[PDB]
């Protein structure tokens, strides 16, 4: 693949999606070196690595890397692979150490992954630069609460790579002087389809809940109503000044968030003294108590829905496959019982076995398998949904702003940043 | 477990047939798709919980599974599952539209009587074999903790509580779109 | 099913056992490449059904078996199934030479006693693993409709009717050499 | 892989295949492109599909297609994917449609997989050429009762494309004025082996009934005679003049016939009323009455066996694997009880459990698996068989015929033709 | 086998559960970790056996799987069980810290008594799932042959000899460090 | 992959490892041309084979063979696959024949694979150059009981090709007139990670035993003792001159042999009647009686541990998997009770659920699920352990000696020379 190729992929003026993208082997390797190597990506959050020693481990695209507290509070990320033969330095989903020892020969290391000393050193390795063999560190950077990291030495910080996205991520990050706890326990599940199909769906695709995808979720969620259910029709779509970020919500209409979350929920964030105290933070009454689902990716594959606020990284596994990692976030303030309420709604509907993304589940399958046909990877997708309506200057909302909900305009900023990243 | 440290007392072979037979039963139900008469089998006081499982180093192995107040695959009461129920009763469920084909072996069922009249506390050892679309194929195993109250009803129990100890950390399908 | 759509009615648990252990030996027959015996269980109006199953949506899932004079994966006579015998009794019989490895898990055994004098209809479930040359292997579940007669014979019991229901739309495997 | 190495793979002069042609990934796309794309696929018969409003699912290589009866009764056939986000149309094996919808988005089509409307149409994509932006349609042309399918805009049509192979189709397509309908079923299994296997030995390879591959399937079909069977030898091959079909048959014979579907079957085939109706139609007393089994394959995965009447398509899944979809076609007007003796004796014997089929299955997988290794790969496979016995003049059998039913002339074909159509 | 050529006599209904039940018991032990326990149950003569298995052609098939005195896959007494007990008790046993996630369904107990009082010669059928870090999985199936001598212990039994015939030539994973 | 870039992959000066090798495809294929199509590989002892008719079934790289005893005690290799269409002539691990014929179409072969007769020769082919059709024949060459194979018309003799490595295989091969037999059974299990870390271990990884990766596995073999256990220190390493062998043994420390094999082997094998003709055998003391553990590799894929005396072959399957097929060797005439005690500590030990082959498996599948990653395949593993501690000369053992049992000088070797064996 030359660059002229990779260009060709993805149409902007035009609004084509060349499928080859969703499966090419070689455009997945050189998506893991240009993508994932120079993006922030999630690793969690901090409530989940609270006291010093502390560790869980995730995936910085196919890297495992460890996340660990340190004894002044920072947090280390490293490469979860000891440089000697390649072992993993550490072995568990999370838990505490005071030290990592590498169970193949031996090899230790401080909680922040540096190299402290090696069996028979002073017979076999009298020379080893400790510090050169070090696990590979990465740049680690939050925000509010979120956990990122970046490899790459020179790449913008986490603040200027978000850009005015901070903006919409606010809206559940920032609710509160108190900020966000995450319910403890995160869900893992192995989907067949290409990160993409994720990342983009949470990026723009507020259409298929408000369409077909979900018509089931809905009516599991509402009294005992039939279909003749009001979609909400009135919002706004974001899509990012720089870096491929997008946000979609609905504004004033109650309808889909009720049966979604409950009545309880549904209040706790659009009326009341904590929905209040938002308002007046986000700095209007519109932002903080109007604002009824809302779906937002941080680009490439940081996903989180403020008013239902399940969090997720999406793990790629070759073109092929992607895991999602998932987890719940609470203000940490909240009731004990809105806390528990939104831990019970956000499973019963966006989780594995949720009534709502089980059938994302289904369909991305579906979308993969085919692909792997010839005649249905020759054509482009449509994504010349909702063109040329953007300003990009409205009063309250920065970035590129629509009135129409429904809309490819975030799309269509996630595939292009893509596309600058790729050509690179 | 709590209940099962000690091996359990032998008990009359027609209260492990009963509630073998009353298993089978439910398999049977959930295997060919008759949600309506399953969710009949649920008590009114349901809880229906399968807690996250995760890779431990074995001192920690205490914090296997996620607890009472944290994140889990399922956690449900009749309300919650009643929303369930109205799901699988739609064309539109497209996970269940075409439906899946689900297989529910059932074994190494232990019965201790609680302290309520008429209840019980089981452990069952399962492997459901969910077939779906052309090719897709998911098999899972582990353990179920029931307690099982009597009943009026031609079924004889209802299931009051329902504890899935799956074997994964990971799910390694797609979705959990079926009943355990 | 038909048979099936009401919980059965209670047994004696020696008819419960003698019925499980029928098909515990006959599993240890087959797993153990003992085909003659095995055969030997069949009565001689056996009828061997094994229907193809297709991902049906549900409002058109009446159809999803395919049905009684249409194509399906076995449906055997007692004449067919010598004939099928006579094959894996042959040095010749690639698909058996060398022989399969097989394991029958039987489980959620549920008996109703039938019209005539000591027939039953049968209803259980069954994981068959199937392992063969290095390292081939293939994983079905289904249930088994079975109608049993009593009998002369050492075992005691003659298949009649056998109906496997399996999980599994497109089989999964290069083949079906073995029997369920 | 330029043209010349293309050319190397298969050498008909020294008669030889290199095995490569069944293992290379590469060549596999190409095969996609280059035989797939522009050839006429087997999807299934017409009594698959009777009322308007019906519709059956399968495969034209890895593109999964829809296949549907229309109001006037043509066939419509789309690729099986919304080119919004590549979702499945139409997700079951087959059934009755007055419209199908998109599950993701909702996107709606006509039972032609026409897009006819789109959700939000006014607010969103107006201006969405419904035509332009409709699933990629494939040209339908039936033979007496077969469904075939091309996506190639230009390629000569089925008739042209059959040439003289109609004439051995004949010899079960068109025994009396009913025609054929398909007992109702098709059964699906996984094959790990490259399609070609399967397709060749079809096409040409009675030598493997004859000697060692099939003797157990036979005496399952004996009664109570041992290791003392009489194989038949006198028999012709046909090789197609272009395309690369071919087919195999006995004459007078009826030993292996007898073996496979019984004595009420080889009866109703060779003697009787419906036998004379056969022979007049077919022009000769030879041809329909005196053929005992006889296998045919169309290039490149359209195979049957006329007298045992199972009628498959190879559905490629990669270089290594392969899935069978197979039915059982029967005389529409033939008698209950012969198409019932029909339906148990092809289930019976060429079936994936099926005391002939089950070897088969064993062996190819073997092939493939042995492909795995280096050396394997590295010397031509032997396809020298009966060489130069061809007159291509008979006075009854059209194209290049033999009269040594043992022979690779056909397969020489299938692979001469699938070279020209790899290399243009 | 040599025991099992002939289908075993019937036995009385509370024999089938106290062996079934012993089972149960003993799959719970292994899946939920309680090493300590399971070894307990192990007689001081104990005898645990799992010999290689291969693929032969059918005349050939008497020799199948390893003998007496031949390599095999475990072929342990009371004090090479010790040892590995010994293992699966350190924080540096790598291969179970982090632990297996198991899982032992029981089936297809046939019981014959042996020739001493109070022992049993028994066949049953296993899967055994097992489930490992994230996405590691492992699906064995097979017999176990056991005799079992009854007990004054809380279990009721020990186990004398237990022969692992597994359905794999080759194994499929890439260690056996649980126990069957 | 161009020769300058192979070459890169390892550099033997600074002692650096590119994981890649243990992970690219396009590697491995050349691997298996460069490699193991020119190398002599273990397939088994003599004593699986001993009468004429017995064969057994293994692989050379990822070709399949058959290995069979001839009239005359020779042993033929042939590849399992009948050149007609490749179907595996020889389908079982182990038995007796006195031909073998392809189950596809009935070719027949000699003991020694050579296609002796083709069903329809007169008719079907006849000019069918019997020869050049055979199944490709590798030369075979034992070393006492050690069956080698190589199917390179023109490499050095099995006996130039081990150089000086015969010298550490006779510490088992030779402590005796009588020779070694195998105990019957050969384990197989499936590993899925590169070959050359199994081979490497084994090459000159005692640092993995002497550390951390055996810890439980010692502790095992103890009396009812914790961890105070006395590590072995003294001891020496040997690096081939050419081709890529090493071996490492401990001297004089019964500690670790204890642990392993227990006090009737470890006396057995130090002190006593067959103690001592070793010595004589050996040509010293030191060599017969001194040596307590002992591993070793032949290069590429032959690892045995004299001592312990598990042989075992490490068949490749693609970059990320291999198959373990290990049995054990006694001395012939070595009594009864010995045999036994070799056999149930083998089994034990060195087995898929022996204590310490146990742990080996589930670390070197992390090392190669890690190398997934893309940052984790970027920079070079550490290959300098004991650098600069080689002696070429010693007194009683040749070539490239060192005094530090904890070295990476063998590993050293056994990349330098794979890269010899790549580049060329
Ligand atoms: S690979 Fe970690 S110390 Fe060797
Ligand atoms: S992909 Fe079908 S409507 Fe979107
Ligand atoms: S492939 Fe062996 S005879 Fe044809
Ligand atoms: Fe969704
Ligand atoms: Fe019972
Ligand atoms: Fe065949
Ligand atoms: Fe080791």
């Amino acid at each position: 693949w030359n660059t002229s190729e990779i260009e060709a992929l993805f149409d902007e003026h035009a609004g084509r999606i060349d499928p080859r993208i969703y499966t090419d082997e070689d455009l997945y390797q050189l998506e893991l070196e240009r993508v994932f190597a120079r993006s922030w990506l999630l690793l969690g959050h901090e409530t989940q690595i609270r006291k010093p020693g502390d560790y869980i481990t995730t995936y910085m695209g196919e890297d495992p890397v460890v996340v660990v507290r340190q004894k002044d509070a920072s947090i280390a990320v490293f490469l979860n692979q000891c440089r000697h033969r390649g072992m993993r330095i550490c072995r568990a989903d999370a838990g505490n150490a005071k030290a990592f020892t590498c169970s193949y020969h031996g090899w230790a290391y401080d909680t922040a992954g540096n190299l402290v000393n090696v069996p028979y050193e002073a017979e076999s390795f009298a020379c080893l630069n400790k510090k050169e063999w070090s696990p590979l560190k990465a740049r680690v950077e939050t925000y509010k609460g979120l956990i990122f990291a970046n490899w790459d030495e020179n790449a913008v910080d986490l603040d200027t790579y978000l850009g005015e996205a901070k903006f919409y991520m606010d809206h559940m990050l920032d609710r509160t002087e108190a900020g966000t706890e995450a319910i403890p326990g995160v869900q893992k599940w192995v989907i067949p389809c290409n990160w993409k199909f994720a990342a983009e769906q949470f990026c723009s695709d507020m259409y298929h809940a408000g369409t077909t995808s979900h018509l089931s979720g809905i009516l599991a969620g509402l009294p005992e109503e039939m279909a003749d259910l009001a979609p909400p029709t009135v919002g706004k779509q974001y899509r990012a000044s720089w870096g491929g970020h997008g946000s979609g919500f609905y504004v004033g209409d109650p309808n889909l968030m009720l049966a979604i979350m409950g009545p309880k929920v549904t209040s706790y964030w659009t009326e009341g003294p904590a929905s209040e105290k938002a308002a007046e933070r986000l700095g209007s009454v519109e932002r903080g108590s109007k604002l009824m689902v809302e779906h937002m990716t941080v680009f490439p594959t940081c996903s989180f829905l403020p008013g239902i606020n399940t969090v997720r990284t999406w793990h790629p596994r070759g073109p092929n496959e992607v895991e999602v990692w998932a987890f719940t976030v609470v203000d940490a303030d909240a009731p004990d019982d809105i806390k528990e309420e939104f831990r019970r709604q956000t499973l019963r509907t966006f989780s594995a076995g949720g009534v709502f993304e089980q059938d994302d589940g289904e369909n991305w399958v579906e979308i993969q398998h085919i692909l792997r046909g010839h005649k249905a990877r020759s054509r482009p997708f449509n994504a010349e949904m909702s063109m040329d309506q953007t300003v990009d200057n409205d009063p309250v909302y920065p970035g590129r702003i629509s009135n129409n909900v429904y809309s490819e305009e975030a799309a269509r900023g996630l595939y292009a940043h893509w596309l600058r990243m790729m050509t690179s | 477990a709590d209940v099962f440290l000690r091996k359990p007392a032998p008990v009359a072979p027609e209260l492990q047939h009963e509630v073998e037979q009353f298993y089978y039963w439910e398999a049977k139900l959930l295997n060919d798709r008759r949600f309506e008469e399953w969710f009949a089998l649920l008590a009114e006081d349901i809880h229906y919980f399968m807690p996250i499982r995760t890779t431990r180093i074995m001192r920690d192995s205490r914090l296997e599974y996620s607890g009472s107040r944290e994140y889990a695959h399922f956690d449900d009461d009749a309300t919650m599952m009643k929303g369930r129920l109205r799901k699988i009763t739609s064309d539109v469920s497209w996970s269940e539209n075409p439906a899946s084909r689900t297989r529910h072996l059932v074994s190494n069922v232990m019965i201790v009587g609680a302290e309520a009249e008429g209840e019980y506390e089981i452990s069952s050892a399962f492997i459901v074999y969910r077939n779906r679309l052309e090719r897709q194929l998911d098999i899972f195993a582990g353990e179920r903790r029931d307690t099982l109250r009597r009943n009026t009803s031609e079924a004889g129990f209802e299931i009051v509580n329902r504890t899935i100890l799956i074997d994964q950390s990971t799910i390694l399908a797609n979705n959990l779109s079926f009943f355990f």
